[PDB]
RNA sequence: CGCGGGGUGGAGCAGCCUGGUAGCUCGUCGGGCUCAUAACCCGAAGGUCGUCGGUUCAAAUCCGGCCCCCGCAACCA
RNA sequence: CGAAUGCCGGCAUGAGUAACGAUAAAGAGGGUGAGAAUCCCUCUCGCCGUAAGCCCAAGGGUUCCUACGCAAUGGUCGUCAGCGUAGGGUUAGGCGGGACCUAAGGUGAAGCCGAAAGGCGUAGCCGAAGGGCAGCCGGUUAAUAUUCCGGCCCUUCCCGCAGGUGCGAUGGGGGGACGCUCUAGGCUAGGGGGACCGGAGCCAUGGACGAGCCCGGCCAGAAGCGCAGGGUGGGAGGUAGGCAAAUCCGCCUCCCAACAAGCUCUGCGUGGUGGGGAAGCCCGUACGGGUGACAACCCCCCGAAGCCAGGGAGCCAAGAAAAGCCUCUAAGCACAACCUGCGGGAACCCGUACCGCAAACCGACACAGGUGGGCGGGUGCAAGAGCACUCAGGCGCGCGGGAGAACCCUCGCCAAGGAACUCUGCAAGUUGGCCCCGUAACUUCGGGAGAAGGGGUGCUCCCUGGGGUGAUGAGCCCCGGGGAGCCGCAGUGAACAGGCUCUGGCGACUGUUUACCAAAAACACAGCUCUCUGCGAACUCGUAAGAGGAGGUAUAGGGAGCGACGCUUGCCCGGUGCCGGAAGGUCAAGGGGAGGGGUGCAAGCCCCGAACCGAAGCCCCGGUGAACGGCGGCCGUAACUAUAACGGUCCUAAGGUAGCGAAAUUCCUUGUCGGGUAAGUUCCGACCUGCACGAAAAGCGUAACGACCGGAGCGCUGUCUCGGCGAGG
RNA sequence: CGAGCUAGCCCUGGCCAGGGUGAAGCUGGGGUGAGACCCAGUGGAGGCCCGAACCGGUGGGGGAUGCAAACCCCUCGGAUG
RNA sequence: GUGGUUCGUGGAGCCAUGGGGGAAUCUGGGCGGACCACCGCCUAAGGCUAAGUACUCCGGGUGACCGAUAGCGCACCAGUA
RNA sequence: CCGAGGGUAGGGCCCGUGACUGGGGCGAAGUCGUAACAAGGUAGCUGUACCGGAAGGUGCGGCUGGA
RNA sequence: GUGGGAGAGGGUGGUGGAAUUCCCGGAGUAGCGGUGAAAUGCGCAGAUACCGGGAGGAACGCCGAUGGCGAAGGCAGCCACCUGGUCCACCCGUGACGCUGAGGCGCGAAAGCGUGGGGAGCAAACCGGAUUAGAUACCCGGGUAGUCCACGCCCUAAACG
């Protein structure tokens, strides 16, 4: 989808919003299984260690199932899809038989009415989720966990997905939406299909204030400032750097990598 | 045009207040001090009820 | 005015700083192939080294004086 | 002590000089008084009136009220006072705050961390114009009153009775509970009109005894209605979720409803009763009292932004919590307890004066400044919180009197010319509201547009079309059309109310900034690209614990630059950076000890110490420019000259492409042609010999946009020729 | 020791008169095999337009032992984000 | 690896220590300025312990100390206005 | 009232002219290279795309007016 | 109409093997590439050649034809669904309903452009190595847009019988 806008004032032309046609009738959010009280707040305790954030509108929080083996074998009926401010997926709510409502990240498919289960049994269709062993190699799967129990982490970002690859021992080779080939442990859910709602990376922000609302400040170049607050900073106009591109703190920002070195999790990677 | 002072009774003891000022190591200090020069008042004289 | 760089066969460049020995590409001349010209092949010629001085036994080469040439600086008022 | 712009104090000079704090404005009579422009009274004049009038809040803290008083305080005076002396004055179960709740955030048991001091920190606690919560109208004081008193109406607790029911928790569920914009129906506040009703009175100056002028025609109000409107399905089985349990909630499944029919719950009327009640006239105030009065207390119209409220519609940026309250069950307990009625008793602490856009708060001051919330009447101008006047109310701003020079400030006007002024039309002028004609290039089809340029605008009479409230009518109130006619110099007759166009530069644009000399071409900006980061992420703060990131997960987050959009973004990896290179060279502690020394009669003890084995880094080998950067010189050549498509050579890592160019870059320079001019170092169009443009410190364009900078025209003008008169301070 | 001025953000309240312009979306019609699309009428969008409150501070003038250690007059920007 | 001592790595002991290794109970252990031999001195890794010394909020005595711009900031209702 | 015309304002068409600029036509014997015609010594022609003093080259697909 | 027939006609979904390139393991050396000849290039840091595994992309050998199909452009592994045209017979039904077609409309190789994906081989531009007098070419080694998918444009051709 993507709603475009006639030129009636400059930006609003190129500008764009999101289609929200895939909302059903729902809107006014679930209270209970959410929201809850959501502190937003751009630093940590005092100081500002995140800079240009703050400011845009309320929001409340949506408190999503992101570890299914919570209701193995119970399966629950897909009864609306709504807007979660919080991420870019759009969620969708579901009552399982047992009584129980829950959010759930929406995969692209899933239509209201829609039965949808988890554990080792399983059917392979949108929206189930498995342990990854128990998974075809091949299928696309999202909401994926990195260790068993821990919770999904993987996968959540809109319309975003990882295809399996291959097993290896208490392992299965993944492919990550960043293309990183990951092994991952057998035992690790991963509700399958893509996120959805992919539309999401064309939406043409528009004017200076569609970025305010998201709650971000103004995003100032070094090469503004002066050499007092950050390196690229003074002297006459403006100027070419001088130096190799660096951060306001000083590090190279043009190609220095930066994973810390010998990490545990090295060995369970393959690629870039 | 709008100037440095803008009275304010909570703001007032609640930063140079007794209860304020013994919290803190420093500030116990400031007391110890203003004792022992003697002061009629060792903190600001905020009020009301 | 000041700083440093440069004048070498006809053209464009080496050759010095560790003085004795001028090298390269083109061009020019004679000869070949072609019907003929170019290309290509075979041979040959050409340099008071910007000038006036001395430095040494010996100066393109070292050192001072001028003749042009090129580039850089001419800021605070 | 004679000097140190020395230190403290006292006294001079400028000097009876500048000032006396908004240009809203004063005059007079009569009081009082030792003493009146300045105090009290009355008459007249002027000023604000979406305030310069009222109600809160914050701050202030005796300033309130009354009596006696001027030495000082008042920018003069002072009999006055916000000043001095004394006395009085602030009354609450319903207002606000606390014996209620939670937000941010603080505090902080458990836990973790830190040389110490201390730092975090799920529970709990604390934290408020947010939630919950029971008072309205009138009367009295010199000063308090939703507080005292009158009337009317409530809320809790406790102790009874009278009945009902499994009662019951800090625990379960429900509710409370939420955005922005636009909105419907019916009400209220408030306001307009009245031939009706109620009133002291009044015929002036030529007319008017008239349905004449003037004044006023309500407020509160339980039950019960009536009118609006808000909430909400009722049954029954099944149940494995709601961290124990539930009959409740949730999820299936059959019934009946789908309607607000019915239950409730608010608001608005109406309501037993209770209260107010003008002008004017009389009085004595420093003001209030009395009469008017048995006051009347009625009919229409406008009408909310307020009430019904959790109303509806639309949208994307997707919009607190906890308690009170309903309900559910657990331990317990069911002679308890809780629910419903009726009684009797109990209901505490603090605030309450007065100022409050200001002479009482923030500014050393009776300071032209600063200060959040509510009410803010009437007429006219299209509307309105704008404008002019003016209600209620409150002022004339605490030095006066004269004078009528220059010169200044603010203001008015001008012959003829009209930008000649000048750095620049700076300043001033022009224009100006509504209604209707009519509008170009260009363009991103929206815009440019209020383009430009025009005409209409008053009042009188006649005819006529819609509504709105009443019934389908009168009136009352809105919108229209058409025809005649009147008067002025002039009809938004005063007040509020764009000068207009052309073309360049910069930036896309709305926004932002050097509080107190710079508002811009600078910052930001959507968007483009590079780069890092697989999640206990990178990054940032911190010694740590921790926290942000993020309750996010590559369509995601951090860093850099570029900056809507169009067409585009060339070549060089030699140097620097970053990246990729399990080969090598080098390499620190450490391993290793050939070998050497010192002492001992000695076993020994103690030193040195070469091979070799030894990381990352550097070297080295590669890559990489939307990484740091760079992107040439000298000669010759065409059948007029001239110039060079062509060539030669030297050096380079490669040797600037497109597009642009006397530029926001051009020194020589007012380059040279062309255009505007009577004349143009500026401007615009070209030319290229670009001192010293050039491709994301982007390049060249670009509709719209601008208190940005340059040029030009029209209009209009005291800017100028070149002044002149008048006004007030 | 200070964030009672000022900068930023967090929590929760408040405020923005009155006019313009008219987006999508609906509805009717037109059209097509079905559309796109074209018309009205409705609709009320918007870092849209005029303009008080309010927030500013552009140009000139006054003020410069000031009324004021940032003021006054005229003029002006924004004013549902 | 550092500190302490006069000791700044010096031929650098001793006395303290964070890091690693790591014993013995009198024929045991430290020290006497690297080290070694001899000759000597002490007996670590647990603790308490007057007096002599410091100071002057306070009381007293004295002054080749001041005498109200001195002397304490204050002679006086001053840590006040 | 209409009204020739004149005045003010802005559009529409056309002709003239303008520094400079784009390509064009024509002009016996100037310079560069050799593209096509023989298999033209890379078969040629082509739509497009990029690049180059120049003819032209190369990419993609097509045609026989070539094998 | 009834009953049948052939077909690389068209759309979507799915799937098969061969080969290539890259990565990993084994094994193995002193050269591999390349051309008229070479050089650039690659390789003792372990290449070329062989084996084993893995990833991915695109095009479908034999069948294949001088064949088929479509209105043209054009259409080729295999499967399924959805779908157009078409030929034969039977002569059953309508009953002149027919041919052409200004305009409109739809389609339209390749290159190209927009937004996003993908990227093995190839390959404009470009960089190197040769050749030449000079080579911005022909040859060789690199290599980007592109070639591939989705959707939206673009309308050209020796779109040729
Ligand atoms: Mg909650
Ligand atoms: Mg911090
Ligand atoms: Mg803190
Ligand atoms: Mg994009
Ligand atoms: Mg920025
Ligand atoms: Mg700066
Ligand atoms: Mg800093
Ligand atoms: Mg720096
Ligand atoms: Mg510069
Ligand atoms: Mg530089
Ligand atoms: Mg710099
Ligand atoms: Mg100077
Ligand atoms: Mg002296
Ligand atoms: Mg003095
Ligand atoms: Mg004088
Ligand atoms: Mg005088
Ligand atoms: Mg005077
Ligand atoms: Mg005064
Ligand atoms: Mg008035
Ligand atoms: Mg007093
Ligand atoms: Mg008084
Ligand atoms: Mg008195
Ligand atoms: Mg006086
Ligand atoms: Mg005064
Ligand atoms: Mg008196
Ligand atoms: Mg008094
Ligand atoms: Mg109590
Ligand atoms: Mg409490
Ligand atoms: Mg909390
Ligand atoms: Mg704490
Ligand atoms: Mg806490
Ligand atoms: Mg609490
Ligand atoms: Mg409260
Ligand atoms: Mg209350
Ligand atoms: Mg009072
Ligand atoms: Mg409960
Ligand atoms: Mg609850
Ligand atoms: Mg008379
Ligand atoms: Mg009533
Ligand atoms: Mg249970
Ligand atoms: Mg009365
Ligand atoms: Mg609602
Ligand atoms: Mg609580
Ligand atoms: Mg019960
Ligand atoms: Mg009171
Ligand atoms: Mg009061
Ligand atoms: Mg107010
Ligand atoms: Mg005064
Ligand atoms: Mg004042
Ligand atoms: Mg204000
Ligand atoms: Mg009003
Ligand atoms: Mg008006
Ligand atoms: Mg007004
Ligand atoms: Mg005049
Ligand atoms: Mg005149
Ligand atoms: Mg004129
Ligand atoms: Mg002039
Ligand atoms: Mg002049
Ligand atoms: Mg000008
Ligand atoms: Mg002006
Ligand atoms: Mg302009
Ligand atoms: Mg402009
Ligand atoms: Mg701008
Ligand atoms: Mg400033
Ligand atoms: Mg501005
Ligand atoms: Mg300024
Ligand atoms: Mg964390
Ligand atoms: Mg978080
Ligand atoms: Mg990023
Ligand atoms: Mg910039
Ligand atoms: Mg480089
Ligand atoms: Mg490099
Ligand atoms: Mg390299
Ligand atoms: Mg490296
Ligand atoms: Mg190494
Ligand atoms: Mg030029
Ligand atoms: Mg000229
Ligand atoms: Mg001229
Ligand atoms: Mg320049
Ligand atoms: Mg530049
Ligand atoms: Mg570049
Ligand atoms: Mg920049
Ligand atoms: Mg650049
Ligand atoms: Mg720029
Ligand atoms: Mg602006
Ligand atoms: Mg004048
Ligand atoms: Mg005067
Ligand atoms: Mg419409
Ligand atoms: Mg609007
Ligand atoms: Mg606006
Ligand atoms: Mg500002
Ligand atoms: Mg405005
Ligand atoms: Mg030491
Ligand atoms: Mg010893
Ligand atoms: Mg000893
Ligand atoms: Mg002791
Ligand atoms: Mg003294
Ligand atoms: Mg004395
Ligand atoms: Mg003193
Ligand atoms: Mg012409
Ligand atoms: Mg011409
Ligand atoms: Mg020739
Ligand atoms: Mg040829
Ligand atoms: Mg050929
Ligand atoms: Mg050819
Ligand atoms: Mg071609
Ligand atoms: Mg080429
Ligand atoms: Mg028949
Ligand atoms: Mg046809
Ligand atoms: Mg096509
Ligand atoms: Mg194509
Ligand atoms: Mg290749
Ligand atoms: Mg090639
Ligand atoms: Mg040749
Ligand atoms: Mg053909």
């Amino acid at each position: 989808a993507v709603k475009k806008f006639k030129p009636y004032t400059p930006s609003r032309r190129f500008m764009t919003v999101a289609d929200f046609s895939e909302i059903t009738k729902t809107e006014p959010e679930k209270s209970l299984v959410k929201p809850l009280k959501k502190t937003g707040g751009r630093n940590n305790q005092g100081r500002i260690t995140v800079r240009f954030r703050g400011g845009g509108h309320k929001r409340l929080y949506r408190i999503i199932d992101f570890k299914r083996w919570d209701k193995v074998g119970i399966p629950a009926k897909v009864a609306a899809i709504e807007y979660d401010p919080n991420r870019s997926a759009r969620i969708a709510l579901l009552h399982y038989v047992d009584g129980e409502k829950r959010y759930i990240i929406a995969p692209d498919g899933l239509q209201v009415g829609q039965q949808v289960v988890a554990g080792p049994d399983a059917p392979i269709q949108v929206g189930n989720a498995l342990p990854l062993r128990f998974i075809p190699v091949g299928t696309v799967v999202h909401a994926v966990e990195l260790e068993p129990k821990k919770g999904a982490k993987l996968a959540r970002a809109a319309g975003t997905s990882a295809q399996i690859q291959g097993r290896e021992g208490d392992y299965v080779i993944l492919r990550l939406p960043s293309g990183e080939l990951r092994k991952v442990h057998g035992e690790c859910y991963a509700t399958v299909g893509a996120v959805g709602n992919a539309d999401h990376k064309n939406i043409v922000l528009g004017k200076a204030g569609r970025s305010r609302w998201l709650g971000r400040r103004p995003h100032v170049r070094g090469a503004a400032m002066n050499p007092v607050d950050h390196p690229h900073g003074g002297g006459e106009g403006r100027a070419p750097r001088g130096r190799p591109p660096a951060s306001p703190w000083g590090w190279q920002t043009k190609g220095l990598k930066t994973r810390k070195r010998r990490k545990p999790s090295s060995r369970f990677i393959i690629a870039r | 045009m709008k100037r440095t002072w803008q009275p304010n009774r909570r703001k007032r003891a609640k930063t140079h207040g007794f209860r304020a000022r013994m919290r803190t190591p420093g500030g116990r200090k400031v007391l110890k001090r203003r004792r022992q020069k003697g002061r009629w008042r060792l903190t600001p004289a905020v009020r009301k009820r």
